[PDB]
Formats: structure tokens, C-alpha cells, sequence
């Protein structure tokens, strides 16, 4: 709500960096571009690439000297042939550790009621990384790895409102 | 009760560091230092860790 | 494990213990011989369940492991009661409290 010193810096580049894995097959039709199927800008929807998923390994070393927030979101598909179609893994696990925090996400396949067309839901998470820290990424599948991070310094809230600026 | 160099939860579990330190029975605060580093010694996830420092 | 303790005092006993989170599966496996562990603690009012993840951490003090500790309350009359596989962490000493204040971060002498 309120940062002085934000700089949206790429943590992840796209073009060398999950070379194994697919960053476009991952859209859906919610989301939409520009009438196309799409997805987020500032998230990236990993899918099956071929017939198998690779595990994921990958930190980021907080070389600025301020904070770091990173924002993730772990995918709770609908029906169980979407789980084996999009990741080919049925026990899926997703970590994310740091100095002060390590949790433990747990996707839950069941059938969600249609909201916009989508009987699937998609929990957000999110962390803060120490100028010194480094953060960790471990997950054999449904993890949403981010593309862009929010460098952020603060010492504010939320309006709602219709007025011009 | 004064915990010297060690903080609450190098009292709760039993810090080694903190060895040199006679318990009273009966106290009314705790009193930390600046510098309490030598706390839990082996790292982790302290759940419910600032209600413990309100019971004791 | 399997351990219990009646409250034969008239004042609430707290206890405190751990559960282990190993860094790697090689060291789970060294340590307690065990893949799927689990921890239960229960009391009269709480029936908690704690599940070890088992993944690499960062290493804050030359420790790739983490551990989360956990405390209860024991009221007088009530049994706790442990059961356990792995990767719990057994309590040595109680403390028997009762009262009716916080914390204060400083250097002045007593």
C-alpha cells in the first residue's frame, strides 16, 4: 500500500531458465489475451511437456538492499484425468523455504462449483525475502512459478472509489 | 526472572549456552537483551510462539 | 512411542516439545529408519496432527534442517497423552505454572 522504492525487476528470464518445461501451453480460456486462450503476465502456468514433468529447483539470492516479494500460486485442478493430463503426477508436493519460514502445500483434486466457467481453483501465496536471504523452490508439479518480483522498501491502506486522478 | 544473553525460547528448550542461570520459583517479567541471538541454537518454525511469551 | 502423564498437582503443567523436519530423505531415513512418520499429541480440550516435510532449506547456521516446536496446556485432573513413529521431540522437564505481562528487550542490570 505504500512503497517508496519499487522496482518491478525480472527474477526469472524466459528465455533460459525452465528450458524443460513449457511456459505457453499453460493458458486457459478465462483469461484472455486479447479474445485468445492466455494466462497471467506476472505468473507463469506451467504444464506437462511431453509425457513426464521434470522437478523444479530454483533460489534467487537477494543481491539489492532492500526487500523482495515474490508471489506464487499452487493449482487445484477439478477431476482427476486434468491432474494426469496437465502434470502426469498424481502425489504432488510444493515447498517454498527461506530463513525465517518453510511450508507445505498440499493441492486437493475434487470437483469445485463453476465459477466463470472454471471448475478449478488456484490458491495464491506469497512471502517476503531479507536483503541476504535466499529463497527456495521445490515441487514435482502444480506450482505457478513467478516471472516478475516486487523490490520494495517501506517505512497505507485500500479505496475504493470511482474519482479521476 | 533476568535471562541475561538468551531470550525466551533459549529458556524454554534448554539452550546450552545458557547453563549459568538460576530459576526462581515465582516472577513477574522476563527481560531480554539487544543482542539475544543464542536462543534456538537449531533453526525452525516457532507455531504459537508469541502466545507462550504472554503464559510465562 | 506411547507416554501419558496424570496431573496430580492443583495448578496447570505446561509442556513443550518438537517435531523434526530433516533436510534431506537420507537423513530421515539415518536418524529414525522411518518414510511415513507422524505425530499426535492429546489432551482433554486439543487433538492436534503434526506431518515432518522433508525438503532442503536454506542453511541458516550451518543447519539445512528445520524444527517447529509446539506447547499445550495441561489442566489439573487431565492426561496428556504422546504417540508418535519419528521425528518427535520428547520433553525432559515441566513446567508447573499458575497465575492470574510480557516482554522487555534491554540491557539494565537487576
Amino acid at each position: 500500500s505504500s512503497v517508496s522504492s519499487f522496482e518491478r525487476f525480472e527474477i526469472f528470464p524466459k528465455t533460459s531458465s525452465w528450458p524443460n518445461h513449457d511456459s505457453n501451453k499453460g493458458v486457459t480460456a478465462a483469461c484472455p489475451h486479447a479474445g485468445a486462450k492466455g494466462f497471467y503476465k506476472n505468473l507463469i502456468w506451467l504444464v506437462k511437456k511431453g509425457n513426464s514433468y521434470p522437478k523444479l529447483s530454483k533460489s534467487y539470492i537477494n543481491d539489492k538492499g532492500k526487500e523482495v516479494l515474490v508471489l506464487w500460486g499452487i493449482h487445484h485442478p477439478s477431476t482427476t484425468a486434468d491432474q494426469q493430463s496437465l502434470y502426469q503426477n498424481a502425489d504432488t508436493y510444493v515447498f517454498v523455504g527461506t530463513s525465517r519460514y518453510s511450508k507445505k502445500f498440499k493441492p486437493e483434486i475434487a470437483i469445485r462449483p463453476k465459477v466463470r466457467d472454471q471448475e478449478g481453483r488456484m490458491n495464491y501465496y506469497w512471502t517476503l525475502v531479507e536483503p541476504g536471504d535466499k529463497i527456495t523452490f521445490e515441487a514435482t508439479g502444480n506450482l505457478v512459478v513467478p516471472r516478475y518480483a516486487f523490490a520494495m522498501e517501506r517505512n497505507s491502506g485500500i479505496i475504493i472509489s470511482d474519482t479521476p486522478v | 526472572l533476568h535471562l541475561g544473553k538468551c531470550n525466551i525460547a533459549g529458556w524454554i528448550l534448554g539452550n546450552p549456552e545458557c547453563e549459568s542461570l538460576s530459576t526462581a520459583s515465582s516472577w513477574s517479567y522476563i527481560v531480554e537483551t539487544s543482542s539475544s541471538d543464542n536462543g534456538t541454537c537449531y533453526p525452525g518454525d516457532f507455531i504459537d510462539y508469541e502466545e507462550l511469551r504472554e503464559q510465562l
